[PDB]
C-alpha cells in the first residue's frame, strides 16, 4: 500500500505534467486554424 | 503478347478493322504514317509457352510524369500484375514514383521489380540489391536483376530463368480472384458515395 | 446585378442568392475566374461537354450544372467587388477568352463598377505581424526548434526585394532613378552597372574589369569594330597599367571624372545609400544599354538572371521600338519565369496623351508580330506606365514647385512599385513559405509534446501491470 | 505565375477550338459525313448509341465492304463458299466472315472476349457446340483469295 501511495504522489506531479501537455496541444491546435485563416486571406 | 502455333502479328486499327500478317512487318505498323490507318493496338502471336493464359502487355515509358500512371490506367484496365523494369539507379525519386504508380492499382500484392543491365557496372551490385531489399518491399517476390543472352554462349547467370520461373509459378486463379474482389469493392464504394450524397441532400 | 445575370442567362437563370459565400477566396486564380465568367448561356453546353472545362471545375470544386455555374459567377463578382482580387487584368483575361466567348456583358460590368477600398500593404503588414506573433508563440513552447524559428524570422524580416531596371541608353534611366529617389544621384560613351542598396555606411564601392574580362573585351574588339575604335581611343589614357584580380575602390563622392572614359574600365558600382525608398529594404540595379558589350552585357544578364524580383524596362516616349529593345522585350516574353514585368514610357511629357497610348498600341502590335501564335497574348503580360521624371524631380526642390509631381506619372509609378510588395507574386510566395515553415515547426512541436503524454500513458500501463502481477503473487 | 495564367487561357482556347471548331477533309464525301455527324452532336442530347452508330457509319467508309450470302434451308451455299475459297469448309450456326490473308487460317472470336488464331481445318469443331468449352461468338476465315 505504501508503494502505491508514493506512486500516487508522483502521479499528482505527473498528472499536472500531463495537464500542461494537454494545454500545450490545445494551444497548437488553435494556432493551426489561425494559420489556415491567415493563408486564406492571401488571395 | 499472346500464344499461337506460329508467329503472327495482328494489327487492330482505330477504325475497327484489323489485319493478320507476319511479325516481320511489325516495325512498319509501329512507325506512323500520314495516310495509313492509324493503329489502335498491336497483337504479337507466338508459339511460346507462358503466353498460354499469361498474356503480356507493353506499357508506356515513364517520361517523368506524375499523372502518366492514372492516365495509363484510364486507357487500359484489368491488369493482374506487372514487371517493373528499372536500371541500376534506385533513387528516392524512383521509389516515390513507383509508389504513386503501383498504389495497388496496377501492381497489387504480387508483381516483380527487375533491375536490368548488371553487365554495365560485384560488391556494388550486392550493395544495390541490399538497398532494394530494404527500400523496395513495395513490390513482391524479390526485386531481381540481370540480363544477357542470345548469342552469348552462357545464355545464363542472366537470372532470366528466375524471372521466367516466377512468371510460371504465378497462381493465376488467385490473381484473377483478388483483382475481381478489389474492383467490385471499388464499385461498391462509388455507389455508396452516390447514395450518401442523395441522403445528405 | 440580377439584370446582368438575366442578360447572360436569358431563360436558364435560376433562383439564386447574390452574395459570395466563397469559403476560400483563393479557390481559383484570375484566369480561372475569367473562364467561369465566360460560361454565358450560349456556350454552357459546349463548356460542360469539354473535358478540359470539367477538369478545371473539378480543380475548383465545382459541378457542371447550370445553378452551380451561376452561383460561382455570383461569388466571383462579389469577390471582385468586396475582397477585390481582380484588376483590369481580369478584363484582360476575358478579352483573351473572347477568342471563344464574345462575352461583352460581363466585360462591361466589370469595367463599369465601383471597385472597392484596395488596402494592400496594410493587409500585408497585418498578415506578416500575425505570422510573427505565431512564431513567437511557437518559440514560447525545444531549444533547436526555437533557434530554427528565430532564424526563420530573421530571414523573413527585411528581405531583399530587387528591382532590375533596363532600357536603351537614349531612353534614359538615371534621370528616372533620381526622380524616384526624390533627389539627385550619380549622373544627369558608356557603361557600368549601378547597384543602389541600403546600408549604414554611405560607400560607393567600385569594381573594374579583371585581366581575363579585359582579355575577352580585346578579343571581341576584333569583331565588333566599333568597340575596337573606342578601345583604340581609350588605350591612349593608359590606366590599364584594372589588372589581375582585385580592384575594390571603397569610397568616393560620386566623381564624374570616370565619365572621362574611365567608366569603360569600370564594370560594377555598388552604392550603399540612405534613401527612404531603399530604407524599406528595396534594392535597385541599373543596367547598361548599348556598348562595351563583351562582358558588361554578360554581367547585365547575370544581374537580371540573378535574384531580380522585378523588372522595369524604360523606353523614351518617341523611340521607334529600338530594335535591340524589341529583341530584349521578345526574350522577356518568351521567358516564362518573368511573369509580368513592367514597361515605363519615360519622358511622358513632350508628347500628347492619347498619342502616348497610340505609341503603346504600336509597341504591343510589334511585340505581337514577333510572336505569331496564340503567343501573341503573351504581350498581355506587359504593363505600361507613362512617367516624366523631370516634373517630379522639379517639384521636390526645383522650378516647378507647383504640383507637376502628379500629372507626370511618378506618384502612380511609386504606388505601383509599393503595391508590388504585397500584390507582387514574390511577397505572397514569401508569406506562403513562412506559413509552411510555421506549420512544420508546429508539427515538430506536436510530435515533441505528444510523445510526453504517450510516455506517461505507458508508465501508467506498466504500473497497472505491476499491480496485477502483485495481486497474482498474493493469490499464489 | 501570370505567364502560366496566359498559357492556361491559351490552352483552354486551343482545346475548345480543336473540339468544336474544325472543318474536316471536305470536298469529298468521306468527311462531309463527319460534318453532318458533328451537326448531329453539339447540344441535341443525342444518345450514346446514336453517337456510336454515327461513328461506326463514318468508319464504314474506310473499311471492308460487307456482302452477305443469304442461303435457304440449305441451298448449297457452303459449296459455293468453298468454291470461292478454293479450299473447302463444311448443323448450323455462327456468324462467319470471309477475309483476305496470305495463308488459310481461322480466327475464333469467343463470347467471353478472348480470341485465338488457328488452322482453317478446325473450323467445323468451333461451329459445332460443345458442353464445357468457350462458346464462340463469331468465326473469321482468312484466305489468300482475291475478292476478299
Amino acid at each position: 500500500e505504501k508503494v502505491l501511495q508514493s506512486l500516487k504522489n508522483q502521479d499528482a506531479n505527473i498528472l499536472n505534467s500531463f495537464e500542461e501537455n494537454l494545454e500545450k496541444i490545445e494551444k497548437l491546435k488553435q494556432l493551426e486554424m489561425g494559420l489556415l485563416n491567415a493563408d486564406k486571406l492571401h488571395h | 503478347l499472346r500464344y499461337a502455333k506460329e508467329y503472327f502479328l495482328r494489327v487492330e486499327f482505330e477504325d475497327g478493322s484489323d489485319i493478320i500478317t507476319n511479325i516481320e512487318k511489325l516495325a512498319f505498323y509501329t512507325d506512323q504514317r500520314n495516310e495509313v490507318k492509324q493503329a489502335k493496338s498491336l497483337h504479337i502471336f507466338a508459339p511460346i509457352p507462358l503466353l498460354e493464359k499469361i498474356t503480356l502487355v507493353d506499357t508506356p515509358g515513364l517520361n517523368a510524369n506524375e499523372n502518366d500512371t492514372l492516365t495509363t490506367l484510364d486507357e487500359l484496365k484489368n491488369i493482374h500484375g506487372a514487371i517493373w523494369l528499372s536500371l541500376i539507379d534506385n533513387a528516392g525519386k524512383k521509389s516515390e514514383e513507383d509508389a504513386i504508380k503501383a498504389n495497388l492499382e496496377l501492381l497489387g500484392e504480387n508483381s516483380i521489380c527487375v533491375l536490368n543491365q548488371k553487365d554495365k557496372l560485384e560488391l556494388d551490385n550486392v550493395l544495390n540489391y541490399a538497398k532494394s531489399v530494404f527500400l523496395k518491399y513495395f513490390n513482391e517476390l524479390i526485386a531481381i536483376s540481370c540480363k544477357e543472352a542470345k548469342d552469348e554462349q552462357s545464355y545464363e547467370k542472366s537470372n532470366f530463368q528466375s524471372l521466367l520461373d516466377f512468371l510460371t509459378q504465378l497462381d493465376t486463379t488467385v490473381l484473377k480472384e483478388k483483382f475481381v474482389k478489389r474492383k467490385i469493392l471499388n464499385l461498391c464504394e462509388i455507389l455508396e458515395d452516390e447514395n450518401q450524397l442523395f441522403v445528405g441532400i | 446585378m440580377k439584370e446582368l445575370f438575366q442578360k447572360i442567362w436569358q431563360n436558364e437563370l435560376q433562383f439564386l442568392n447574390f452574395d459570395a459565400k466563397f469559403q476560400d477566396k483563393s479557390k481559383l486564380d484570375t484566369a480561372e475566374c475569367a473562364i467561369i465568367l465566360s460560361v454565358n448561356k450560349d456556350n454552357y453546353e459546349r463548356y460542360f461537354l469539354l473535358k478540359e472545362f470539367q477538369e478545371l471545375c473539378k480543380k475548383i470544386d465545382l459541378r457542371v450544372d447550370i445553378f452551380s455555374m451561376q452561383n460561382a459567377q455570383i461569388c466571383i463578382l462579389n469577390l471582385f467587388k468586396s475582397g477585390f482580387i481582380s484588376k483590369q487584368d481580369l478584363l484582360k483575361a476575358l478579352k483573351i477568352l473572347e477568342k471563344i466567348s464574345k462575352n461583352t456583358e460581363i466585360f462591361d460590368f466589370i469595367l463599369q463598377e465601383k471597385v472597392q477600398s484596395i488596402d494592400q500593404k496594410a493587409l500585408f503588414q497585418n498578415d506578416f505581424k500575425e505570422l510573427n506573433t505565431i512564431n513567437l508563440e511557437l518559440q514560447k513552447l525545444d531549444e533547436n526548434l526555437k533557434s530554427r524559428l528565430q532564424k526563420t524570422l530573421e530571414k523573413f524580416q527585411n528581405l531583399e526585394f530587387n528591382i532590375a531596371i533596363t532600357g536603351v541608353m537614349n531612353a534614359g534611366k538615371s534621370s528616372l532613378l533620381n526622380a524616384l529617389l526624390k533627389e539627385d544621384f550619380l549622373g544627369v560613351e558608356t557603361a557600368n552597372l549601378t547597384v543602389l542598396s541600403y546600408g549604414k555606411s554611405e560607400e560607393a564601392k567600385i569594381y573594374f574589369w579583371d585581366k581575363k574580362e579585359w582579355q575577352n573585351i580585346l578579343e571581341s574588339s576584333h569583331f565588333n569594330a566599333d568597340l575596337k575604335e573606342f578601345i583604340d581611343k581609350l588605350d591612349k589614357s593608359v590606366n590599364i597599367e584594372p589588372l589581375i584580380q582585385n580592384i575594390a575602390l571603397c569610397e568616393l563622392k560620386n566623381f564624374s571624372s570616370a565619365k572621362n572614359k574611365i567608366s569603360a574600365l569600370i564594370k560594377k558600382i555598388e552604392i550603399k545609400s540612405h534613401l527612404e525608398f531603399l530604407k524599406n529594404n528595396i534594392s535597385i540595379v541599373d543596367t547598361p544599354g548599348l556598348d562595351d558589350v563583351v562582358v558588361q552585357r554578360e554581367i547585365v544578364t547575370n544581374e537580371y538572371l540573378r535574384e531580380s524580383d522585378f523588372l522595369i524596362h524604360l523606353m523614351n516616349a518617341s523611340q521607334s521600338l529600338t530594335q535591340k529593345d524589341a529583341d530584349f522585350l521578345v526574350h522577356c516574353l518568351l521567358n516564362s519565369r518573368l511573369s509580368k514585368f513592367l514597361i515605363v514610357l519615360t519622358k511622358a511629357d513632350l508628347l500628347s496623351k492619347k498619342d502616348l497610348e497610340e505609341v503603346i498600341v504600336y509597341t504591343k502590335e510589334s511585340l505581337k508580330s514577333r510572336l505569331v501564335d496564340l503567343d501573341e497574348n503573351l504581350v498581355e503580360k506587359i504593363d505600361f506606365l507613362c512617367v516624366s521624371a523631370k516634373m517630379a524631380s522639379d517639384f521636390y526642390k526645383g522650378l516647378a514647385s507647383k504640383e507637376s509631381l502628379q500629372k507626370s506619372g511618378m506618384q502612380e509609378f511609386e504606388n505601383y512599385l509599393f503595391n508590388e510588395l504585397y500584390a507582387g507574386e514574390k511577397s505572397k510566395i514569401a508569406l506562403r513559405a513562412y506559413k509552411k515553415e510555421l506549420h512544420l515547426e508546429l508539427k515538430n512541436i506536436l510530435s515533441e509534446y505528444e510523445m510526453q503524454n504517450r510516455l506517461i500513458k505507458e508508465n501508467k500501463q506498466g504500473v497497472s501491470e505491476e499491480n496485477q502481477k502483485l495481486l497474482l503473487e498474493l493469490q499464489k | 505565375g501570370s505567364h502560366m495564367q496566359i498559357n492556361l487561357l491559351n490552352d483552354f482556347i486551343k482545346a475548345y477550338e480543336n473540339t468544336y471548331s474544325v472543318s474536316f477533309d471536305d470536298s469529298f464525301k468521306g468527311r462531309i459525313q463527319e460534318l453532318c455527324k458533328e451537326l448531329n452532336e453539339p447540344f441535341m442530347h443525342a444518345s450514346y448509341a446514336l453517337e456510336n452508330e454515327l461513328k461506326e457509319l463514318v468508319f464504314s467508309l474506310d473499311k471492308n465492304v460487307n456482302i452477305a450470302i443469304i442461303g435457304q434451308f440449305s441451298s448449297g451455299k457452303s459449296s459455293l463458299l468453298n468454291l470461292i475459297l478454293g479450299r473447302d469448309c463444311l448443323v448450323t450456326f455462327k456468324p462467319t466472315f470471309l477475309r483476305y490473308a496470305k495463308e488459310y487460317f481461322l480466327r475464333v472470336e469467343f463470347e467471353d472476349g478472348s480470341d485465338i488464331i488457328t488452322n482453317i481445318e478446325k473450323l467445323a469443331f468451333y461451329t459445332d457446340q460443345r458442353n464445357e468449352v468457350k462458346q464462340a461468338k463469331s468465326l473469321h476465315i482468312f484466305a489468300p483469295i482475291p475478292l476478299l
